[PDB]
């Protein structure tokens, strides 16, 4: 005997209060019990398996299989139910790394481990709850009970604490050759270095070596694979990597689901085939929610679509982590709140790519877009990377400047640098910080009758000028703002306006540049024409003359 | 040698925190520490059977160079039970915040001393994450009091009242507050023995420590004496135009949701008619008074302004321009409890957020003084913002609570 260490088992409990599971044996015929009896006696012969007595009082059903054109059964325990009722684990797979992120291995080794797997013991006290019955030949007998000494497939922790044990074993040779790299999918161990071959099959035999410490093989027959890897739906190759190749599909009818797997398709190709719109193709997704509606497409649609495909006609690489060198992070405006990033270290090798789409809301500006955009690429980034990309953004460094000195909010971003590729990013209109002199005063107001939905807008000036207008199906809240349309409406190159409107103030406090409300657009076409304006608050209803002027004339 | 006994609130799971991205250096560092506190037993290794987790991360303490690991037991202590089952609380000190000098002292590494109660170990767990996910997270728990846990000051308070005993007796006019694993020394004396006072302290940490600590040497030097609060104040000019003059009475409209007798009828008065923004308007002798009077009632305090330990504290800040921001303590609205200004934040004049992060730090410093407790914070900026950068400016052991503010507050002027 050679000796070999054990797996550390793994405390395992049930959920809080809960019980296992009591779950009836489903009827099964004649031909798949005795199916069973085969697969489970190998099994136990394995030592996967244990007869139990009749005391164990748990059961999960179990099932037979016939494998499409094959004449043999595959055994299939149900464990739902004892799912629904063991504990949390602390799950590691919620993170899968991005090919951008690696680094490039001239030597990458497939070995696997479907049978290390069973290596992996399950918890003593624990098994009982994982019971069977394979139901016997006419219920004529009591039916053999099985228990798990392995984890078993399709079990709740199998994942968690198959990995767990694995990295427990991995961690000294892994820790010990620091220029190895060594991940974990499906049944399989994949380890590369970049070291010339030779150097690199000693170290893969000096693991073949470690694993045999924990009595584990890893077959030297090994595997057919060849460049690229299908991994998590990537194409890896030694050098390069891409998404596994997207084909969007011709239709003449196009549904809710059609196009749900083009945008998802879209996305997930966003990454690395630059440029990629959606927006459009998403509008139509909004609010409806049959799977099987057959949406029809804009004009606007249509050619985004062909813009698409146009992007996807041929293939492109993303390459891998050159720590050596800068991170570069460069973000293009699409229009209808669309950015569109490519992540690269030298020109036109891009690691990766992206899109950003606009926050649902009501007014924004280009600026702020640019803001959340580059935020999130720096969270990506950090996650990626482990560091900040420096910024090549179409801001002029005046602008940034003139913004952030003068929004209300805080606001940051990192190490950025202007790159001159229109459209350029602006500010559309500054309102002044003082009144302006010689500037004709606009005292502004607006109201609404809350039933009758009528309700009226003007001005008055210190220049005798006045204007009231009146609005069927309005509310305040639009009188107030169309009050302050006409005023700029009326008004010369420079003006001074006056309103009560807190609501008002407040949405033009935000320095929106576009918005969905039409009217708060005419506004913002209207700031953009003017030399210089100056936007002032007064309380309502104080008798400020100009403004009692002007209230009593609009509640009228 | 014995823990003492915890459990979380009845009904109430343990903290499962999602552990944010990490930057390369910080990652490196807190490997180093871990691998230092694990072969020191402090903490140890975990597995998948621990459901719990709790973010970490690294800073770089005030005028130091060296990493700190920080938890962020936020949840965890929302979570912790209350701990009343020797004292019933620490009816806070309110002559700390009357001291001529209040150090602050990082005395968290005492902590470690003492280990923490087997069962309730799992409840601490956290990650070291790994860049890109590509290597697994690196997952510890801890065996003793944790730096940052509610729970540390509460169990190790029994032995602290100890090692103070002598220099407390021994100078009885020092004021000594433990908050977190930060303990507030008030004297009244000249800074130069302060820092001799302050020494002597040091003193006992080691002495006690003997039967090298990391940030125990660290001192912050407060003034809650020379702590300014604010009025609200008028302009004084021999020329209003309407423009000062309709702002004036935006203004007082304002205080008087504040101060009773607030008046502006004569004001108003002269606002009369359609006038030009910048035409000068002389004011009435009716109205030059209304503006003395609202002015003597805004020198008085606000009245029947308590504070109540059985609430919230909460924090508002206006960023003003300029490096300048103001803010507001309260619990109601318009019964602020107290208001202040900071006017040259510390090398960050072009960094909008590490001068409010800066800012958020000394108000919860000033709140931990005064009342013994962190206030809720509404922060100026974007959730996404904030959320991305915040970490690399904080440099204190605790973390108050926050929340968002998108809409632009009139409020604003007010205060400037
Ligand atoms: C070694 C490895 C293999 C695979 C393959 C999955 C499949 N099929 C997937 C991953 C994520 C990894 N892990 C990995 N991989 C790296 N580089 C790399 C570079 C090229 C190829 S081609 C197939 N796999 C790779 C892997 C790497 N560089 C630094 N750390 C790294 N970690």
């Amino acid at each position: 005997m050679v000796p070999i260490s054990p797996i550390e088992t793994v405390p395992v409990k049930l959920k809080p209060g809960m019980d296992g599971p009591k779950v009836k044996q489903w009827p099964l015929t004649e031909e798949k019990i005795k199916a069973l009896v085969e697969i489970c006696t190998e099994m136990e012969k394995e030592g996967k398996i244990s007869k139990i007595g009749p005391e164990n009082p748990y059961n999960t059903p179990v099932f037979a299989i016939k494998k499409k054109d094959s004449t043999k059964w595959r055994k299939l325990v149900d464990f739902r139910e004892l799912n629904k009722r063991t504990q949390d684990f602390w799950e590691v797979q919620l993170g899968i790394p991005h090919p951008a992120g690696l680094k490039k291995n001239k030597s990458v080794t497939v070995l696997d481990v479907g049978d290390a797997y069973f290596s992996v013991p399950l918890d003593e006290d624990f098994r009982k709850y994982t019971a069977f019955t394979i139901p016997s030949i006419n219920n004529e007998t009591p039916g053999i009970r099985y228990q798990y000494n392995v984890l078993p497939q399709g079990w709740k922790g199998s994942p968690a604490i198959f990995q767990s044990s694995m990295t427990k074993i991995l961690e000294p040779f892994a820790a010990q050759n620091p220029d190895i790299v060594i991940c974990q999918y499906m049944d399989d161990l994949y380890v590369g270095s970049d070291l010339e071959i030779g150097q690199h099959r000693t170290k893969i035999e000096e693991l073949r070596q470690h694993l045999l410490r924990w009595g584990l093989t890893t077959p030297d027959k090994k595997h057919q694979k060849e460049p690229p890897f299908l991994w998590m739906g990537y194409e890896l190759h030694p050098d390069k990597w891409t998404v596994q190749p997207i084909v969007l599909p011709e239709k003449d009818s196009w549904t809710v689901n059609d196009i749900q797997k083009l945008v998802g398709k879209l996305n997930w190709a966003s990454q690395i085939y630059p440029g990629i719109k959606v927006r459009q193709l998403s509008k139509l997704l909004r609010g409806t929610k049959a799977l099987t509606e057959v949406i029809p497409l804009t004009e606007e649609a249509e050619l985004e679509l062909a813009e698409n495909r146009e992007i996807l006609k041929e293939p492109v690489h993303g390459v891998y982590y050159d720590p050596s060198k800068d991170l570069i992070a460069e973000i293009q405006k699409q229009g209808q709140g669309q950015w569109t990033y490519q992540i690269y270290q030298e020109p036109f090798k891009n690691l990766k790519t992206g899109k950003y789409a606009r926050m649902r809301g009501a007014h924004t500006n280009d600026v702020k877009q640019l803001t959340e955009a580059v935020q999130k690429i720096t969270t990506e980034s950090i996650v990626i990377w482990g560091k900040t990309p420096k910024f090549k953004l179409p801001i002029q460094k005046e602008t940034w400047e003139t913004w952030w000195t003068e929004y209300w909010q805080a606001t940051w971003i990192p190490e950025w640098e202007f790159v001159n590729t229109p459209p350029l990013v602006k500010l559309w209109y500054q309102l002044e910080k003082e009144p302006i002199v010689g500037a004709e005063t606009f005292y502004v107001d607006g109201a609404a009758n809350r039933e009758t939905k009528l309700g009226k807008a003007g001005y008055v000036t210190n220049k005798g000028r006045q204007k009231v207008v009146p609005l069927t199906n309005t509310t305040n809240q639009k009188t107030e703002l169309q009050a302050i349309y006409l005023a700029l409406q009326d008004s010369g190159l420079e003006v001074n306006i006056v309103t009560d409107s807190q609501y008002a103030l407040g949405i033009i406090q935000a320095q929106p540049d576009k918005s969905e409300s039409e009217l708060v657009n005419q506004i913002i076409e209207q700031l953009i024409k003017k030399e210089k304006v100056y936007l002032a608050w007064v309380p309502a209803h104080k008798g400020i003359g100009g403004n009692e002027q002007v209230d009593k004339l609009v509640s009228a | 040698i014995e823990t003492v006994p915890v459990k979380l609130k009845p009904g109430m799971d343990g903290p499962k925190v999602k552990q944010w991205p990490l930057t390369e250096e910080k990652i490196k560092a807190l490997v180093e520490i871990c691998t230092e506190m694990e072969k020191e037993g402090k903490i140890s290794k975990i597995g998948p059977e621990n459901p719990y987790n709790t973010p970490v991360f690294a800073i770089k303490k005030k005028d130091s160079t060296k990493w700190r690991k920080l938890v962020d037991f936020r949840e965890l202590n929302k979570r912790t039970q209350d701990f009343w089952e020797v004292q019933l609380g620490i009816p806070h000190p309110a002559g700390l915040k009357k001291k001529k000098s209040v150090t602050v002292l990082d005395v968290g590494d005492a902590y470690f001393s003492v280990p923490l109660d087997e069962d309730f170990r799992k409840y601490t767990a956290f990650t070291i994450p790994s860049i890109n996910n590509e290597t697994p997270g690196i997952r510890y728990q801890y065996n003793v009091l944790p730096q940052g846990w509610k729970g540390s000051p509460a169990i190790f308070q029994s032995s602290m009242t100890k090692i103070l005993e002598p220099f407390k007796k021994q100078n009885p006019d020092i004021v000594i507050y433990q908050y977190m694993d930060d303990l507030y020394v008030g004297s009244d004396l000249e800074i130069g023995q302060h820092r001799t006072k302050i020494e002597e302290l040091r003193q006992h940490l080691l002495r006690w420590g003997l039967t090298e600590p990391p940030f125990l040497w660290m001192g912050y030097e407060l003034h809650p004496d020379k702590w300014t609060v604010q009025p609200i104040v008028l302009p004084e000019k021999d020329s209003w135009t309407v423009n000062d003059i309709q702002k004036l009475v935006g203004k007082l409209n304002w205080a008087s949701q504040i101060y009773p007798g607030i008046k502006v009828r004569q004001l108003s008065k002269l606002l009369r008619g359609t006038k030009a923004l910048t035409e000068v308007i002389p004011l009435t002798e009716e109205a030059e008074l209304e503006l003395a009077e609202n002015r003597e009632i805004l020198k008085e305090p606000v009245h029947g302004v308590y504070y109540d330990p059985s609430k919230d504290l909460i924090a508002e800040i206006q960023k003003q321009g300029q490096g300048q921001w103001t803010y507001q303590i309260y619990q109601e609205p318009f019964k602020n409890l107290k208001t202040g200004k900071y006017a040259r934040m510390r090398g960050a004049h072009t960094n909008d957020v590490k001068q409010l992060t800066e800012a958020v730090q000394k108000i919860t410093t000033e709140s931990i003084v005064i009342w013994g407790k962190t206030p809720k914070f509404k922060l100026p900026i974007q959730k996404e913002t904030w959320e991305t950068w915040w970490t690399e400016y904080w440099q204190a052991t605790w973390i108050p609570e926050w929340e968002f503010v998108n809409t632009p507050p009139l409020v604003k002027l007010w205060y400037q």
